[PDB]
DNA sequence: ATCAATATCCACCTGCAGATTCTACCAAAAGTGTATTTGGAAACTGCTCCATCAAAAGGCATGTTCAGCTGAATTCAGCTGAACATGCCTTTTGATGGAGCAGTTTCCAAATACACTTTTGGTAGAATCTGCAGGTGGATATTGAT
DNA sequence: ATCAATATCCACCTGCAGATTCTACCAAAAGTGTATTTGGAAACTGCTCCATCAAAAGGCATGTTCAGCTGAATTCAGCTGAACATGCCTTTTGATGGAGCAGTTTCCAAATACACTTTTGGTAGAATCTGCAGGTGGATATTGAT
């Protein structure tokens, strides 16, 4: 009988709705706006994990680690846009050698 | 005591890959991850509803923040969710 | 056995770009944090995770930093990183 | 202190930015960029300190002055 | 229809630091946008402030941090000098 | 009847900032410090701006600060320039400024 | 009215030229012109497209210039001088 | 003589000219049907009050000047100096607006 | 070109340590039912200000010619920076005690919100004041051909 | 080492569009009283963080050698600047019709408030089980000698 099972969300649809009120964003906060918001999460989240665990098998880990998440994201164009001025740490970077820099 | 996303982030997780686990370090990342869109989004919807002179954050505000923030494709999917999302929870 | 100048430097680039440990010796950069430190408040403590967070920072500041000066330097016709390539970079950025 | 960030490590972080070869002037040019970028993030850092009224830095104390540089850092808390 | 803005205040200022000159409205325009930015910059620094200590109050405490955290260098240091003249000038009633 | 501009020793309206601050969202409570903090800051700031401005205007001949004195005196002025650094001033035109490579040899 | 086609033509050489003056460019080669248009066009694009958001929002037809101001906000391009 | 300046004279006599002025630089009716052909391809029927088109033209006249400052920082790195499409993608490439 | 010799990835083990995951308990937060208020949508309308046109005039875009001098291509050698061996000192790793200090209570005295009431500073508009734009001179550099 | 050509600077001049002052109403500050919250001030915990310790590996400092990159020098085809004729189309100034902001009123779907019940999520140990550190041995690549 939860607000997210009721929106049918894995995300937690009550506790993004404490998290606006509290957050002095607006006066008030209308029923849907943490259903809405908590969907936008939960989307972006399955997204992302959805290619982590792509990378994670392969390269035959069960794990989804910080360096899966980077090359989930670098790798994606509107994610990498999304992201751009974000640090994943422990990430690292993405292989790459310019032309010019390569033998014969 | 200590609040985060790592409950929910793993439910997701095993939606899309129920083979597949996740590290410390990097469940530390989705939360840093969702704890950024949350407040870009909600930032957002702020100045939207003052602009207006609104003192309501409605899903409309949630919307347009999504559609000014995401680029592109991840915006359609994005209003698509919280639109179904909404739907749903009124229905029942 | 004796390897060509610039064979070794191409195998380091791949070794460190598929890695993802910090490169810099963790003392070091601590003893120079904590020295930074002083010059704003006296007898700072530091937790060590914040510690950690300055030199993932600071690290991948400056690999993004030596990533932007590289593209100078090719960009006039060498393959040598100067200072004037870190100086062109920092100016483009606004870090100037 | 500041040459405690030694000409080794200066290369293996160029190595990860793709660089190939690497003018003698490079190192002491990098140790005063990277003297700014840590001067400018621990002011705003201890400045977020001093205001909670503590003597201890705390990660969240440099993630939110990273925030506020335009370095948003994801893992230690934000 | 009545639009607030801060142009007599600037013009009250500008008086002071130059009897003799005057300023073109478009130039009225751009400090009214630039009082309404660093306004904003310096609430909004200051509402992270309080938010981040768990205060639910906006206080003189959270202004300065807010000016230290946003102006540079000196011109921090003469903020921080006016705006704390003006609170204890204000609170000796 | 006694303004809190007044009180405070300040051209800027410490009645209306404190407005400002409350309709803001800012936080829950505001203190009887915060806008007059707040509007001492706005107030030196502008004078600040307006000092320089007049100076340029008075190196142009000028009686009237226009947009263009007060980038003259903005991108002058190094600490204002860091604090405008991502600000356009509607006519205001750009620095002179001719890289010395180019001039004729 | 008739219907807009090609505007970005209106963008003229002399123009750009003028605009690389003011940014200190002594010689420009033949092909500046068309990548200025182009980058032109994309900087346009991102900006009136938020614009135009802000003013659906509001549930205008008139997109007005505190829509444009805050949408070059957005974008890191604040402008001073139209915050009427 | 005829008389006839040099090649780059009159250039740095234009350098010195538009660099002391503000005046904006682009036509103002062909911008303005920039804008709307653009704004169109987004929402029909918009209007536009005077004052957003000239803060749209305002916003591009101020980017272009300052990309073409840093284009020519970048052809002067390469020993040029006349900007070439690649000093543009170069600036634009560093200030984060392109992958 | 290819053959021979040297050196480096990197796919593939195993046996743990350690880091995840798995369980159970329980305060703090989410949900609920019930009552009550209110922001803002809907309708209605005044009246900006936007779209569009008209016309005349000349500022400026275009297209062309012609050649100055810039960029592109090429050669080359001085010398800078890569590779590598070797000897050493700084970092890493460990532990162990203690203390500096977060982080937490329970707290009233001070401080802040809020409804009414009254006072007045601030704004819109018409009335007045006046820089300086936009002309018209020559005075002074500045450039480029001899 | 001098002069024609040309652009740029510098004054003075004025009336008119744009700024400054005037004025009278009124929205929103200030005053008062009172109901509610807060956050600093007291005495505590129990940690993380600092400080020595101290031995030891491996990462760095150093000196040698020379490959080959950088930049200096030189050459020249042809791109782009300067100048000019030509005439299109922007600019300026009003006109006017009406779209559609923006201002008021009404009143309800939706928000807050509150007392109580249920369920969730954080936590911290017990019970898994993943992947790191090493080995190795073949895959693949580089470098010298032809
Ligand atoms: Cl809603
Ligand atoms: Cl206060
Ligand atoms: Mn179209
Ligand atoms: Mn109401
Ligand atoms: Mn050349
Ligand atoms: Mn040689
Ligand atoms: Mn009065
Ligand atoms: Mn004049
Ligand atoms: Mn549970
Ligand atoms: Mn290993």
């Amino acid at each position: 009988k939860t607000r997210s099972s009721r929106a049918g969300l894995q995300f937690p649809v009550g506790r993004v709705h404490r998290l606006l009120r509290k957050g002095n964003y607006s006066e008030r906060v209308g029923a849907g706006a943490p259903v809405y918001l908590a969907a936008v999460l939960e989307y972006l989240t399955a997204e992302i994990l959805e290619l982590a665990g792509n990378a994670a098998r392969d390269n035959k880990k069960t794990r989804i680690i910080p360096r899966h998440l980077q090359l989930a994201i670098r790798n994606d164009e509107e994610l990498n846009k999304l992201l751009g001025r974000v640090t994943i740490a422990q990430g690292g970077v993405l292989p790459n050698i310019q032309a010019v820099l390569l033998p014969k | 005591r200590k609040e985060s996303y790592s409950i929910y982030v793993y439910k997701v997780l095993k939606q899309v890959h129920p083979d597949t686990g996740i590290s410390s370090k990097a469940m530390g990342i989705m939360n840093s991850f969702v704890n950024d869109i949350f407040e870009r989004i909600a930032g957002e919807a702020s100045r939207l509803a003052h602009y207006n002179k609104r003192s309501t954050i409605t899903s409309r505000e949630i919307q347009t923040a999504v559609r000014l923030l995401l680029p592109g494709e991840l915006a359609k999917h994005a209003v698509s969710e919280g639109t179904k999302a909404v739907t749903k929870y009124t229905s029942a | 056995h004796r390897y060509r100048p610039g064979t070794v430097a191409l195998r380091e680039i791949r070794r460190y770009q598929k890695s993802t440990e910090l490169l810099i010796r963790k003392l070091p950069f601590q003893r120079l944090v904590r020295e930074i430190a002083q010059d704003f408040k006296t007898d700072l403590r530091f937790q060590s995770s914040a510690v950690m967070a300055l030199q993932e920072a600071s690290e991948a500041y400056l690999v993004g930093l030596f990533e932007d000066t590289n593209l100078c330097a090719i960009h006039a016709k060498r393959v040598t990183i100067m200072p004037k390539d870190i100086q062109l970079a920092r100016r483009i950025r606004g870090e100037r | 202190n500041i040459q405690g960030i030694t000409k080794p490590a200066i290369r293996r972080l160029a190595r990860r930015g793709g660089v190939k070869r690497i003018s003698g002037l490079i190192y002491e040019e990098t140790r005063g960029v990277l003297k700014v970028f840590l001067e400018n993030v621990i002011r705003d850092a201890v400045t977020y300190t001093e205001h909670a009224k503590r003597k201890t830095v705390t990660a969240m104390d440099v993630v939110y002055a990273l925030k506020r540089q335009g370095r948003t850092l994801y893992g230690f808390g934000g």
